[PDB]
């Protein structure tokens, strides 16, 4: 028959054309593409279509999906489409049009028997979060992680030790193995780093022999060109990636020093913007180069009124420094510059910085990535209007570029994006499903490998799972056996083949990186900008062919106060 | 209305009934307490007891099960035994009989 | 106390709704956590005195107004759900539009 | 010597003839026997009778039992009696007198160095509850279910997924599998129900196959009679049950077509007075049938002041039906009847409902299933008076006919009797020591397999384990390896053959399902009554023999407000 | 260059002749000596010295440590001294001087790419402590335990059963079987003791052979000479310890029946002042004897004003006793000796009393054992002031003598000296760093076999560790597998013989007890006074060569109010 | 603050005498967990000002009336054990027959 626009939005959701807006932001998404046929979409319930004979079939376990994600507004790098999202075997089956081919047409996503079903209606569907940057201070950061959206922890660290509070470093065979065996506990995908500052090589092949899926180098243990060029070194021969923290005291040479070091070679530059650590004041120069895949942490996201202030004594506390030492002060004073927090954010906007990671409790927020994300994108929507890519009245160009920052880009960097970082099929199925009124903010399912690992649940004796009180609680894929069966622990080539995975008696699935060492600046999805960019040695100011990058501090945020009860 | 309470009917319950007993003096010549419990080989207790440790082989104190029988420094008193029964063979307390008797 | 999974879990919502009680006491305007805590509380407390589900299903939609919480709080609270002890045991009291 | 009846209580619990209060309801049970010899009672302690020569033995492990409950007063379908309980390999191993036989007479339970002692003068002892209605919604309900006396839990889920939501269905191998694995990780017995609702065989023998021991029919998956039909053929030539929730909205005919389509098979019909699901609104007549075995879900017992009032949005939210959709809301409504709702207690009372459950957080309090069971005994002796089958000024048999409705014919009707559901010999010490005045609200104690796997615990830093604050908490019985020791995962027949549990690697103890195709009405425990029931189509007023057949609602019941903090 | 020695502290923590005042105790310790070459010291943190080719060197792991504690100062039976810490494969590998032997001298703890850094300057580090006294009424006692620093836990139970209540024994093969199993889960070294109770020896080589490292012999079980005799043999043919809690009732005879019937072999006498449980009321008469290795429970130290008071309630509920029966209360009164009590402080800072204990939630808190014995210190020096022992000006000596009874003497009594007990190299790596305010109280960091495994910790979401709210939280060394490579299960010699770990499919490294019948009260550290104790059989009045022993109550302890919220 | 797993415990019993506590003031009549909880925070209360274990065992008994509480619930609590940290460490305080 026919049925109007806005009640069809309320019982299948948005279709095309329909606009929706993120959280409480300025940004709006407008619905692309719609794969279904219009009066043949599928609807679980007392009543409904799903039922036998009906929307669902008489198909084998082996002839349809596991689990069917009905109606979900899809937001990816790819698009922001309309569809029926089938997963089978932990993995993305397909992206199209649910049902029973028997009696239903343009059936791509058989539904049996066998096969679960998620109600995704009016809520948005996107990848889990990837976070490159996680300092393994405590176990606890895994559980905070996974319920703002972020599926996979890539860093390093033994615990709360102050080798680890200051770097993203699991130092040597014996605690990168007990390590490794302590990540089947975690209800997140796993990869882990080891200490890269040696000038030595075989003492970096035995860390990556052992596990490591990179190395960090950091300027707490020395920075140096001859430890950097150490690291490339083996990282080329094994395929692992390097994250650099530089030589913020300029002390073996300034960030072209550094930069010459490493010779072209690919790197993951950490925090570029500063901040969080490198070359005073200019490392931020560092994001012109093809070889340079450069991350931001999130503290300096996006630039407040409160933000310069709060810093300092941040600085301190993560790097061991002593406040009474005037060279320990002066030092953390030449980290922190308005002129290069503001300038971030527009790089982010232009799509010179390529991802967002937290640089968990060493100068970063473990539960914030995602959020900050999306109050940068607001931000630079609210002050500089719509991209130059942009395309109808819509920021969904903007929306990809964002999104991609913290899923895509991070996998490729790492070697990865044949695994997760996007909603494609054969990627593992980390899925998270958010209500548009909470988009970033609070999840409404977090889905890892194909099982749901957290979401809100309500009074446990209740009648029904929503009353309150609602708070999230582990659920049956971050239980034992099933835990391991739906997460990754990623290994070094080397090491699998060592077989590392038997000898430590590791339970979860693994996953080998690869191609970490042919990624380069041109590979980052909506990302890929090699701007003229110059410092003022001086005044450190930013600029771009000459012309002044910055920006003005917020006041007042959205994903803010308005959701939080503290 | 007492949440969860007892309606004990009225009387009293025979204890070690069609067993064997035997009245006993005891005293304590020691300078410490003693104190005996129901189920103990009352020949093998505390050597400060004096009182005829023949009759009181294979007997036990004729008061309700987990109960005790206490004697302070000095103290006397007549005492009543009960027989044990099952296989009447004793083990442990100070190993005099560690056999049946 | 001998306190069960559950009476424990609805220690965590009184608390929740002491913090949300005292800011507006404040005289601020509540956000979305604190008004679901606070409605949720008065309800749980409704339920002890004795008060039928029926009562409660509309005097629970008297807690709050639009202007004591801050804008759009209103439309992310379609409705209020939360169990307690009748006197005739547990039963659920489903408030819907609380905030008007 | 001699002693007085009062003190003797005191000391040892009552004795024959004594009479003890249920909690704060109106029932009084009457101890019927009492196997111990006046003057022999074992009790442990400083200067007691469980010592060296004693109360305690010279045997070898093998001569004596592993644990203990002293002078416990049991309530089970069989009886209520006083007497010692002895526990061995995890199981019953008799019921009798405790003590050593070289000083003691008539002792058939030796207490040896090997033998741990539980105090149970003064507590009530029962077998642990089942559960036959699970929706595994999150892992948090166990806990729950095991806090108030539930030891097996039976049902299907996959966690917080719409499907599951609505259903007890695990649908599929891989789902399946899953679940199986993180069964592991639950302090409780565990069977899944798999979805039943197709109509091709080979569907169902795959889930069969791969480890459920049930197959749930659900109207939400299309409850027609070419499902039912085929569910059934499958369930008679494995050896599994069928669960039941028929076509309320009558779409593709009444009651008396699904009782048709079901042709005289054995059918374990969930809350069969309706509300919870079921031909509007005459499911109820199905308790006059010998191969149906009918449960009650249990918020509609007792019938209360609030019931209805809660219902209509209860209803809504677990069948995600559209409170604007009239017909979604017209069939809500016709589920919901005073009538049945009121006569439901009655016919529990007359031994016509056989079990109750609880419907996990879909319409049902998992928490509640005991606690709801006495709250009818209580309304029912308080309305109906005496039973026709009481003996002596107690209410003796009405509690053994309730007690019998969640644990032993949850347990007959399932297949898993030769395992759990009464304390007999032979069977897994899963028991729930109670405190009188407690009874039904909030154990003392609950062992499972031979261990305590969770009892209230004061401060941990405490000089005893009295001081406040006392609350449940995890013990030995539900910690790791000595968990998967003490609990139960049952699979059907075919699993077990084809290895199941050593392809998913499962370390629990397995236990097989039997029997589940020959069990009737006549079996079902205290509650066998096969009446000759009408609902009138118009009015809803159910009659047996013509006879009307209601009662009222309770103002205030006990087990409420004297007990719970909120 | 030169600086000044304020300066110094302030950057490396105290050097020789520098004093530390313990917690808000009137105790002072004094730096003894100082490993490190001034100027050469190891810092890490930004622009530090622990960077690659500087503090840090070029060797492969296999020659260096994995772990450095840095600028620590020891507190140990041995010494007080200044040094870095060494730790290698999860043992303490050296004492000595970290950094890189190409730049630096002196160094005999090379660091390299594989060691990771826990700055220690400023506070100090203690071994683990050793609780002997247990009982396992609840899991949840190992987590209190660890947060106060102690990493060993030997005992028994099975839970929160009557008879564990009462006495620490884990009966027979299947409770030893399955506490063994649920041990792997817990994140302390753990040890259990089987019940002594019995007149044939088959029936205690049959616990041994399970895998108990000792017998429990208690009189609620039956403290009969004939026990103890046969307890003591089997101990002295398996290598294992008895632990005694005599005869309070002197049923069988007196202390000197008992001491007759211990016939001079070696035994570890629990609360020997009598309060926890002994022939009343000279008990306390066994620390006389070469072969007892005595110890004292927590509660009744240190003599307080309200110490007695909470006495007697406590006693019953330990006990199962019943107030209304007067032979119930006259033996619990005879237990609590003023007399008794304040002797009992004095005779450990005499080295006469050789350990101290908890006795967990029966009669003891099991978070206060170290807290306690401080206190005690602290008392004693107050009343008595310095020992005949003390050189100097400071309590060196008495702080040695009082660490040792928590430590290594524990240790050495049970057979398990050889793993650990105190900070020497090649034992497990279990130790404890503490701040000087706290010390004795709440602990900076517990490392269990060379990972920490508990620690204070702020908001995770924080972008520092140190936010509000800081409480203890489980870190990666209390995780899964990782967890059971840090932790160790005593088996006896014979257990470990019998394939036990094999058949019970226990997954932490495994250590076994010996040296259990060599130990005497002379092999006690700093405690190996053997005084002529009597005491008045009348009065209860202790006194050694004639002297009256005894102490006053205090009013106000230190270590209490100015630390805890409740 | 550095909270150890004991002080926490403790704060669930604060909560709980919170709720009792502002119950007891609408002028309810208090169950048993309710009234176990109030009668236990005051004692603690008690050690924190520096009042002795013997005077608590006595004002214990004062806090509460037969009035005060429900039917039975005077049977219910024979007695009610807490511990806390006195000027002298940690100690038990033992209320027998507490409410009369
Ligand atoms: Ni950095
Ligand atoms: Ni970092
Ligand atoms: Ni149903
Ligand atoms: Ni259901
Ligand atoms: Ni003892
Ligand atoms: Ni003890």
């Amino acid at each position: 028959s026919n049925i109007s626009r806005q009640a069809y939005a309320d019982m299948f959701g948005p279709t095309v054309g329909d606009k929706v807006r993120l959280a409480d932001t300025e940004l709006w998404i407008e619905v692309e593409d719609d794969l279904t046929t219009y009066g043949e979409e599928v609807k679980f319930g007392g009543g409904k279509v799903i039922r036998d004979g009906m929307g669902q079939g008489q198909m084998l376990a082996a002839d349809c999906v596991d689990l069917v994600l009905t109606n979900a507004l899809i937001v990816d790098h790819w698009g922001i489409v309309k569809a029926d999202i089938g997963v089978k075997d932990g993995r993305i089956f397909a992206i199209g049009k649910a049902g029973n081919p028997d009696i239903q047409p343009n059936v791509t996503i058989p539904i049996g028997a066998a096969t679960e079903v998620i109600a995704a209606e009016g809520k948005i569907v996107t990848a889990g979060g990837i976070d490159t940057h996680i300092h393994w201070i405590c176990p606890q950061q895994a559980e905070e992680a996974l319920v703002s959206g972020v599926t996979t922890m890539v860093g390093g660290g033994t615990g709360p030790a102050a080798g680890t509070h200051a770097t993203t470093c699991t130092p040597g065979p014996w605690y990168i193995s007990r390590m490794l065996q302590a990540a089947d506990s975690l209800p997140v995908n796993i990869g882990l780093l080891g200490k890269g500052n040696v000038s030595q090589p075989d003492a970096l092949r035995e860390q990556v022999a052992a596990g490591v899926i990179g190395l960090k180098i950091h300027e707490d243990w020395g920075a140096t060109p001859a430890a950097i060029d150490c690291a490339l070194t083996v990282a080329d021969e094994m395929d692992i990636q390097v994250a650099l923290h530089s030589d913020t005291l300029n002390e073996s040479g300034f960030v072209e020093d550094t930069l010459a070091a490493i010779g072209g070679r690919t790197i993951h530059t950490f925090h570029t913007e500063g901040a969080g650590g490198g070359h005073a004041p200019d490392i931020i120069t560092a994001c012109a180069h093809p070889n340079i895949l450069p991350s931001s942490t999130n503290p300096t996201l996006p630039y407040t009124l409160n933000t310069i202030d709060e810093h300092l004594d941040m600085l301190m506390v993560a790097h061991h420094l002593d406040p009474d030492i005037a060279e320990d002060v002066a030092f953390a004073e030449s980290r922190i510059r308005r002129e290069t927090i503001a300038a971030e954010d527009v790089l982010h906007d232009l799509g010179a910085f390529s991802l967002t990671s937290s640089d968990s409790q060493a100068m970063g927020r473990v539960g914030e990535v995602i959020l900050r994300t999306w109050q940068v994108a607001h931000r630079m929507k609210v002050q500089r209007g719509a991209l130059a890519e942009e395309t109808g009245d819509n920021d969904n160009f903007r929306v990809k570029r964002y999104i991609a920052k913290y899923t895509i880009n991070p996998a490729l960097t790492h070697g990865i994006a044949h695994e997760v970082g996007s909603i494609e099929v054969g990627k593992l199925a980390d899925l998270v499903v958010w209500s548009p009124a909470f988009f970033g903010v609070k999840p409404a399912t977090v889905i890892k490998g194909g099982m749901i690992a957290i979401a809100p649940m309500g009074d446990i004796n209740a009648s029904i799972p929503t009353p309150q009180p609602v708070h999230y609680r582990p659920m049956f894929g971050a239980l034992g056996s099933a835990r391991h069966h739906c997460r990754l622990t990623f290994l070094s080539q080397a090491a699998a083949a060592n077989g590392v995975a038997e000898r430590l008696n590791l339970r979860s699935a693994i996953a080998v990186v690869k191609g970490c060492r042919t990624v380069q600046k041109a590979d980052m999805v909506h990302n890929s900008l090699q701007p003229n960019i110059t410092v003022d040695a001086q005044t450190y100011e930013v600029r771009v062919d000459g012309e002044l990058i910055t920006s003005e501090p917020a006041d007042v945020l959205p994903m803010a106060q308005r959701y939080f009860l503290f | 209305m007492i949440p969860g309470e007892y309606h004990v009917k009225p009387g009293q319950i025979a204890l070690n009934t069609g067993r064997a007993t035997c009245r006993v003096v005891v005293e304590n010549h020691g300078d410490r307490p003693i104190q005996v419990g129901s189920h103990y080989h009352f020949a093998e207790v505390n050597p400060a007891l004096k009182f005829d440790r023949q009759q009181a082989a294979g007997y036990r104190l004729n008061i309700p099960a987990g109960t005790a029988v206490r004697f302070e420094p000095g103290q006397k008193r007549e005492v009543e035994l009960v027989a044990f029964a099952g296989h009447r063979a004793v083990f442990g307390f100070r190993g005099e009989v560690m056999g049946p008797l | 106390m001998e306190l069960t999974p559950r009476e424990k879990d609805k220690l965590l919502l009184f608390t929740a709704a002491l913090v949300a009680e005292r800011r507006l006491a404040r005289g601020l305007k509540l956000n979305y956590p604190e008004s679901v805590a606070l409605i949720s509380a008065f309800i749980m407390e409704g339920a002890r005195d004795g008060k039928s589900v029926a009562s409660l299903m509309e005097e629970g939609r008297h807690v709050l107004t639009r202007e004591q919480v801050m804008e759009g709080v209103p439309e992310m609270i379609p409705d209020i759900q939360v169990e307690a002890t009748f006197p005739d045991g547990s039963k659920l009291v489903t408030v819907h539009n609380p905030i008007i």
